Formats: C-alpha cells, structure tokens, sequence
C-alpha cells in the first residue's frame, strides 16, 4: 500500500481523468436513482399511504386489473366484509379564479386518512393545500368537480395517483363526479383475506396494486433496465482501464517481488490504490448528485435521502472492488525476472 | 567459518524460442562473509544466469541452491529477509524519494519505516542529506549509489550487484567498486558481482571467470 | 496503419473489453433516444398531425398557458376570425364488455380532419379502432364516455395526447363529455394572428403550444439531459481508456520512431486503430439498440427510424475520434533514444 | 576515397540529474563503404552515444554529424532512408511475424510492401521458411537474425550495429558477427558496430578504442 498511494501522489493527472468518469457515471446513477424513486412516489404515494393487504379489482375478459377500468358494486361491497371501497378518478377541477386536472379518491364517509395525508374523509371535497393555494381556494368555497360543484371540505396534504395529487371526497361525491352507480373503483382489504374470490375478482398485493396503474410498470421498468446497464458500464469502465492501468505498472511491481514483496503484499497494494481513486469519483459523483437532486427536486420529480444517495453511491464502489480485483489478479503473476532488464 | 552461500553442480535450462537452451551448466560457488567474489565472462556466457540463481530469483532445473540462515523458507521470503539486490538498471521507482527507496523495503517487510536509518545508509554511500531529491535530481552515479543504499537496508548478508557499473564512466565506475568492496568489508557481507569489465577484478577478492554456462 | 491494425488482430482481448463499453454506451444511448422521441409522439403526435400555425390560449393570473386550465367563450371565438375551436379532455371511456380512460379532442361539426387521420368531424365521436377493438364495440353501438352514451360514429387512424389515444368528437358533444359551456380549450389557426389579444390572452406557435400540455417540457428535458450525460460520459471514457493505452506503445511507437516512421505515419497508426475499434463497438452496439428496439417497440413507447439510431451513431463516433487525437497528440512527442536502450 | 559518414569534433552534453555531463567529447570518425568499423571500450565509455549520434537519433551538442548523399534532410528523414539499426536488444514488434517485422518498415516508407525482398533477406540471414514465425516462436539468436534483415530492406548506406551479441553464447555470437562482417562486404554496406566482445575485433577492418567519451587516436 506503500507504493501504491505515493504513485497517486506523483501522477494525479492521469488518475482525475479516469475518476472524473467514475463520478459521472455515479452522478448520472445517483440522479437516475433520485428520478426512479420521485416517479414512483408520483404514481403510488396515494395508494401505498393507504397501506391496505390486499387489493381487490374487477376486470373484463378475464384480463389483467388495471384501475382505468375497474368498478366495484355495492353488493361486491358487502359480499366482501370489514373492507372498503375506494373510487379512484381523475377528472378537471374548477375555481372562479383557475382550473387544473387532479386525481379524485373517495371513501366512505368517516374513514380516518392515513397520517400522511391526516384528517379524516368528510362531507364534501378535502383539497390539497397547494391545489387550493393555486385556485385562490378557501375552505367553504364553491368548486367544479368533474362539472358537478362541490363544496370544499377544507385542505390536507398531497399524495399522489398518476402523475396528479389526490383530493379526497366521501363516496357519494365521488360517484357524483365521476358519474357511475359503483361504491368504488377497487376494494382495500386492510386484513388477510379469508373468503374465496369470485370469476371477476382478482386480489392483489400492494406491489401487484401499483402493476394495475397504467403509467407505473411500464416506466419504472423502463428505468430501472437503465440502471442496471449504468451499473454494468461502470464495472465494466473500472475493469478496462484497471486492467491496461496494471498492466503499466508491471515493471515497478517486478522490482519489488524482486526484492521480496509477497504476492498478498502487491496484491495489496494495487487494490489499495484502485479503491481510493474509486472512492474518490463516487464520493464526488454522490456529492455533486445529491447536490444537483436537492437542486432540481422542485421542478422535477425527485427523491432524495440517505439509501438513494449512498445505496448507489456503495453499490458502484463495491462493484469496482469486484472489478479492481479481477484487474489486479496479475500482480501476482509478475515474474521477478522482469526486474533484472 | 560459515558459509553464506553454496551453489552445488547447478543447471538452468530455459525454453529459448521454440528450442531449448543450457544457460548455466554445472555451476559450483561458495562465499562466505566479507568477501567480494567477482564473475567475470563475456556478455552471454552466463553470468546473470548464475546470478539470478543466488538471488532465488528462479531455482536450478537440476542440482542446489542453499543460503544458510535461510533454510526452510520459499524463494521470495528468501530474497525479503536476507539478499540485497543491486540492479544493472537502478531500478529507483519513480513515485519515490531518494529516501522513499529505503523505506520502501522496509515495509514490504512489514515493519515501521526507519527515516534515519534510511538517511544515514544514504549518507555510507555519500548521498548525505539527499535523501529529499526525487529520481529526476539524481545523476547517473546517484541512483546506482541510492540502489546501493537500498540494497543495504533490510540488512542482508548476501548482497547481489549485476554489472553495477555498466552505464558509468571510469571514474564512477571506480567508486562503485570501491563502496561495494568497502562494504562488503564493514557489514561482513558476502558479496556476488557480476562485471565485464576486468580493471574492477583488483578490487574483488576473488573471481570466476564463465565460459558457454560452464564456471572454470 | 500497418501496425495498430495487426495489435487488434494479435490481441483481440483487452480491445473486445473496452469495445463493449464503448457498445453498451451506444446501446444505452440509442434506445433512450429512440424512446425520447416516441414519447414526445405519444404526448403530441395528435396536435401534429392537425398542424395549426399559431395557437390561442386562455391564462388566469398571467400563468404559463396550460391544456388542463384553458376554455375559450363563444363570443372569444367570434374576436378572433379565421379560428377553429379545439376541444381536449381525457375521460372514462365504458363499453358493454370493457372500459378504458381515453383523450377526447372535439372540432367543429364538418371540418375535415387532417389527412394524418383523415376523415371528418361528425356528430358523435370517431374512435381508433385499436380501442373499438379492446372495448368489443363495432360501429353503432352506444357507449359511454365520461358518464354520457354517444354512438360509434366510425373508425379512424391513430393519433396520442399525454400517453392516451385521441377520439375525435364534434364541438357541442365535447361539452357533453366535458361538462362545459366553453366551445373548446383551444383554437387552431392556420394564418397569421391579426387580431390583438387581451391581457388573459396568449399566443403561441406549434412547438410552444406543446409546453402548454402537462407532460411532455419537464419529461422530454429530462430525458435530453440525460442523454447528454451519455455522450460526454462516453467521450469522457475513450479519452481515460485511450491515453493510458497509448502510452502502453511507447516502446514500440519508439521503435518505428527509430526506424524513421514520419509523425503522421505513427498518429496515422494510432488513430487508424482507434477509429477501427470505435467504429467496431459503436456498430455492434446500435446493432443490437436497432434490434431490441424494434422487438420492444410494441410494448413500450420507441420511436425507430434511420435517424434516430444512425445519427445518435455517428455523433457518438465523431466524439471519440476528437477524444482520441487529444489521447493520441503523445505519439509524435516520443524519443527514438527509448529503442536504443531497455524498458 | 569518399566517407558515407563523417562525424568531426563531435561532443554531446546530457543534463544528468542536476549537473550535465559531456557524455561524447570531440569524437572524430569516419566510415567508408565496405567498412566493419568497430568502436571498442567498457561499458560507460561513450560507444553509444556515438552510436546514437551516428543514427542520426540525437544532435550534438556541438560538432557536426554528416552523411552523404542524404544532405539537406531532418533528422527523421535520414534514418528512414539511408540507415539500418541492428538494436542492442532485438526491439521486434509483437503482434507482427517474421516477414512482417520487414514489411512494416516498406509499409513506413511508403511502397507497397515486396514480400520477395523480405523473404530473400530473410533466407540470407539464414531462416529461409521462417517469415511464419512469431516472436514467441523466435530464439535469441534468431530474434537478432531478424533484426539484421530488417535493417537490410531499406537497403541503406549505412548499418549501425549496437553489441548485437550481448545475450548470445560464444557460439551464436561469432555467427552474427560474421552475418554483419558477410552482409556489410556483400552489400558495400558503410557499417559502424559498437562492441564489448573484443573477440570481434578480427572481422572489423577498423577498430577505434574509447575511453570517458574520447575516441583515442594515433
Ligand atoms: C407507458 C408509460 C410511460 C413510460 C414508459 C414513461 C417513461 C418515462 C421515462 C423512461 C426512461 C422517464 C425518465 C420519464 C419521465 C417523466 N415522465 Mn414518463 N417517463 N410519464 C407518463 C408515462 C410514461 N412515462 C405519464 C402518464 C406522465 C404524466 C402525464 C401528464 O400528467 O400529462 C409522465 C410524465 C413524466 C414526467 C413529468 C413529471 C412531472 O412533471 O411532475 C417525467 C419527468
Ligand atoms: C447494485 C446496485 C444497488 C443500488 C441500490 C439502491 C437502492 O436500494 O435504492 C433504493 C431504490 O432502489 C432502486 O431504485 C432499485 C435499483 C436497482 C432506495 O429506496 P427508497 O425506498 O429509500 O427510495
């Protein structure tokens, strides 16, 4: 390790180059990862604050559940005992001083919200603060709702469905604005499940709730096949240059396995070296990530915290370990004649 | 009354293209503690061959190589903790100080690095206070009197010096023969030096002359 | 040239490990811009294809123009002339047998529509007949859209807005859908705009008109930032990976620096088997982009011509063969005293 | 009666760490076509920095270095087309055989690469079928066999040869210095060949004695 950290002392050149690449590719992951997790909590925030078990849907042509076209009866409310309807809509909001699009969950009147949203679900339409802040929108004031008028509840925080937050309404205003004879779109079953489905049913786990929203899967997959490549190119990055950067130093290497140096020494060393300069990049491409993230996290979905700074931020490291090692196994390898040249 | 090092009927054999060829052929060399053995030879006859043998730097294809003090241990422990190398090739490493090439022995063998041990071995060898410079502020003589020093810090007692002399005029050829002998005589250290150059004979205390791998 | 194409014949390996990178960059690259721009379709594709030359909205608070706030009065209509009303939602479209959430866009009964989708504006709505499909409705059988029943006016090609397909309505029967006294949400115009708007009013031509839809700015820009990141990653890797191998040559560049090789025949050499293993791995890679693209494009949203894979390709290439002289500028700075002597 | 190479009063001055030093010293020689000409002396004498001079690798520091019949070229120019380096160390390519460690050097001069040539050269230095060969597959002795063919496709004036003996046996060695002695006489080739071996000193027509950079002369 002698040899190994005085040669990134004498030649920082070189090494900032390839740590530069190192840190970007960490930036880009690391901010990939900020994304993933914003639009995932932009799709399933509402849904995964309710916290239910199972998720019941209903289907036609026996296909795959998906909550575009997903109904339930009031008698499938009943059949179905201790659980709830939830209607889930989106549809156009409409102040005297603006409008938007938002998502519409209902629930039966009563039904305590989760803290992340707080309150509990009343008479009416409870608003997003920043939905209401945007219409000029106080509590008591009159709102087109799906082109019904709704009165406004007061206001509450925001989760989301679908790219939209969620304003909350009892179950029979939902029915109002989104014009249908159900009790909901799904049923959220908070216990296990203890009878039997029916032929249109189909029940869910929480994670099989978020595939029945249409957005979600298919661009969440999209980027997560993404960063498993950005994982893989900077394995690969590390492994290629590591392996001509080695091969460089075989000379240097000679001399001291000729003058003794064990095998477990100069393996030692060279790893040694390869893992400061890939701390180097990754702590920088961390840095400047969460830094850039917390930066843009108001224009663009994105979440940041400790595991999706370091999570990635560890992983890259570990796998340039992997590939440092598969670099360096010809240290040992160097024949000590080399030296006598 | 202890020999330091014993080469009995020694050969090597290495694989030269797609043939093979005797390098060294039945080679025979004894030296004991304070003595300067000289091997001289033209350019091919053997001589780093027999060397590269005494630094464990490849074992014999047939007979034995015993550095007493040493026995029981693997070839490259056997270099680590009881043979100095003086290369053709100063061989500094490049990253290093002048000091830093001491040192550097020091721990690959795993112990505190000595800063005034490293600065007084470089001040034997009349380099005394540069133990600063790096490779690029030392001469020609500089670097082979630093690979000397080196060769003297983990303290062996069989020190190796492969034609120590080859890129050096008369006079610093002169003194590196000098140095080597007059170290070899303060530090009772049994010393091989491979030379092509027979005026450096005088100061050896005896030599080998080598001809087709054959010792005579 | 001689020599750096027979080092990639003799040593096939070291250069088959950073070709890859080289590949899996371009393969990464090629897809995410094919897929920027098919979700830019999927998000505009409609608006496009009925190519209106200027674009009137309506703001409140003097806020950027937005799809989702924006209703034109009928007497608005009538101020500016020479306009036609568009009408755009998204609403629960129901079938017998299925159900679906769809974008409903409504014209002014009679207008032809677009040769892009063809046909005319008529009384009731023109489905794509991939949702006719699904939704096992033919042509006459009533549905219901956005809680209102309307009948199956007919079949149409398929065109997108937000990442839903667009059915086509009349004017009035959008307010039906819409819930709504407004005769649309926007205004196509085809001329010049002559009249001037009032300060709750705004202008905007066809690529700004796009910022006005919710979607597609911060996700497009995203996905543009993103694969800038990929080419300057990329340029950044061939220079790393190029000029610690270049000076892996040395030797051998002095050896024919000794032999008299002129400058450009040693940077002629080095760049020569730089561009071949660039052009290598920048092929194999959009190779196999090309394909995965093609095979996933039914799926998800790809958009795949020649342009967005071999464009992409040949800037990728452009960028490395720069890199490369700034790697390759040592091989004419080296000593032919290297090849005299031992390294 | 007319040199191809006439180094007058040359001297050579290397920045050695932080003093220089005079590695050549006012050197004076000369080599005519169908000279052996050996430069004999110890290892730090100022052979090779003669030598080097010679090749046109490196200027004096002062003294001027002359080769006839390529005057008014760079210094580059010069060795492409009028000298052969027979290296100390054989400096084969790796990736490249027998044969085409010579064709390379007509692919850098810019014609055509002749096979033919590169294969009766190759006979002529004794491995006729050989050009297959790859370096791993290639001796000592037959690695410098090859270094000496190279240095004969440009079919140059002037064949510098650097110790081309030091790793071969008594055996091999005499070979190769008859090879250079044989090609040099039968190709009128000007040859300049520093020397340790001072066995080889019978095959030189000349031979000049050096000492600390100083070409010692009668
Ligand atoms: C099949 C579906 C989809 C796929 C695949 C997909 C692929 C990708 C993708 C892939 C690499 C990236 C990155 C991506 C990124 C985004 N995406 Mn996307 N996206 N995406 C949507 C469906 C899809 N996306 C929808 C739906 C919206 C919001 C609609 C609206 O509000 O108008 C959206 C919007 C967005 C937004 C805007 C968020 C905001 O403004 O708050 C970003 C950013
Ligand atoms: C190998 C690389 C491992 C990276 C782990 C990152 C991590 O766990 O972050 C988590 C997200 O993981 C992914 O997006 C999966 C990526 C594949 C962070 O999760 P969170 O719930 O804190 O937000």
């Amino acid at each position: 390790m002698f040899l190994g950290i005085r040669d990134i002392r004498a030649a920082a050149g070189r090494f900032a180059l390839i740590a530069s690449v190192v840190g970007l590719i960490t930036l880009l992951i690391v901010m990939l990862t900020g994304l993933t997790q914003g639009l995932g909590k932009q799709n399933t925030s509402a849904i995964e604050a309710l916290a239910p078990h199972s998720v019941v849907f209903t289907t036609a042509g026996g296909s795959s559940p998906e909550f575009t076209s997903s109904e339930i009866s009031e008698q499938q409310a009943e059949r179905w005992k201790d659980s709830t309807p939830l209607g889930v809509s989106q549809t156009r909001i409409e102040s005297d001083q603006n409008a938007n699009t938002t998502a519409v969950m209902g629930l039966p009147e009563g039904t305590p919200l989760p803290d992340s949203v707080g309150g509990f679900i009343e008479q009416g339409a409870l608003l997003p603060a920043e939905l209401a802040d945007f219409l000029h929108v106080r509590a008591g004031d009159h709102i087109t709702l799906g082109g019904a008028t709704v009165t406004v509840a007061g206001t509450v925080k925001t989760e989301n469905y679908s790219h939209t937050p969620v304003v909350w309404v009892d179950t029979a205003t939902w029915q109002l604005v989104s014009h249908t004879k159900a009790v909901g779109t799904v049923l959220l079953l908070n216990q296990e499940p203890t009878i039997q489905p029916q032929d249109n049913e189909v029940v869910t786990d929480l994670k099989g709730a978020f595939q029945a929203m249409p957005a979600y899967k298919s661009e969440r997959s999209s980027l997560l096949s993404m960063q498993a490549f950005l994982y893989i190119i900077s394995a690969l990055v590390t492994v290629a240059f590591l392996t001509v950067w080695t091969l460089q130093r075989t000379r240097d290497i000679a001399v001291l396995a000729a003058l003794g140096a064990s095998k477990r020494y100069l393996l030692i060393d060279a790893l040694g070296q390869a893992a400061i300069i890939l701390a180097a990049g990754v702590a920088l491409g961390a840095g400047i990530g969460a830094l850039l993230g917390w930066l843009i996290a108001g224009s663009v979905p994105f979440s940041l915290g400790w595991v999706s700074v370091l999570g990635p931020a560890l992983g890259i490291w570990l796998l340039g370990l992997i590939g440092a090692t598969i670099a360096v196994r010809n240290v040992t390898k160097v024949d000590p004649q080399i030296a006598l040249g | 009354a202890a020999p330091v090092l014993s080469i009995t009927n020694a050969s090597v054999v290495y694989p030269d293209g797609i043939s093979t060829v005797t390098a060294l052929d039945s080679a025979n060399v004894e030296i004991f503690p304070g003595e300067l053995v000289a091997i001289v030879g033209e350019s091919g006859s053997g001589k780093s061959t027999l060397l590269s043998i005494a630094g464990f730097l490849q074992e014999p294809t047939s007979g034995t190589v015993t550095l007493h003090g040493a026995e029981g241990l693997d070839a490259t422990s056997t270099r680590r903790e009881h043979i100095g190398f003086v290369f053709q090739q100063p061989n500094l490493l490049g990253s290093l100080t002048a000091r830093e090439q001491l040192l550097i022995t020091d721990h690959l063998r795993g112990i505190k690095p000595r800063k005034d041990r490293a600065d007084e071995l470089l001040a034997r060898v009349g380099l005394k206070g540069l133990g600063g410079r790096r490779v690029a502020q030392l001469s020609g003589g500089q670097r082979q009197r630093v690979n000397i020093a080196r060769a003297l810090m983990g303290n062996p007692q069989l020190l190796l010096a492969d034609e120590p002399t080859s890129a050096l005029d008369a006079r610093l050829s002169k003194e590196i023969v000098e140095l080597l002998r007059d170290v070899t005589k303060e530090f009772a250290l049994a010393t091989l030096m491979v030379t092509h150059d027979r005026s450096q004979l005088a100061y050896a205390d005896r030599f080998v002359e080598m001809a087709d791998g054959k010792a005579l």
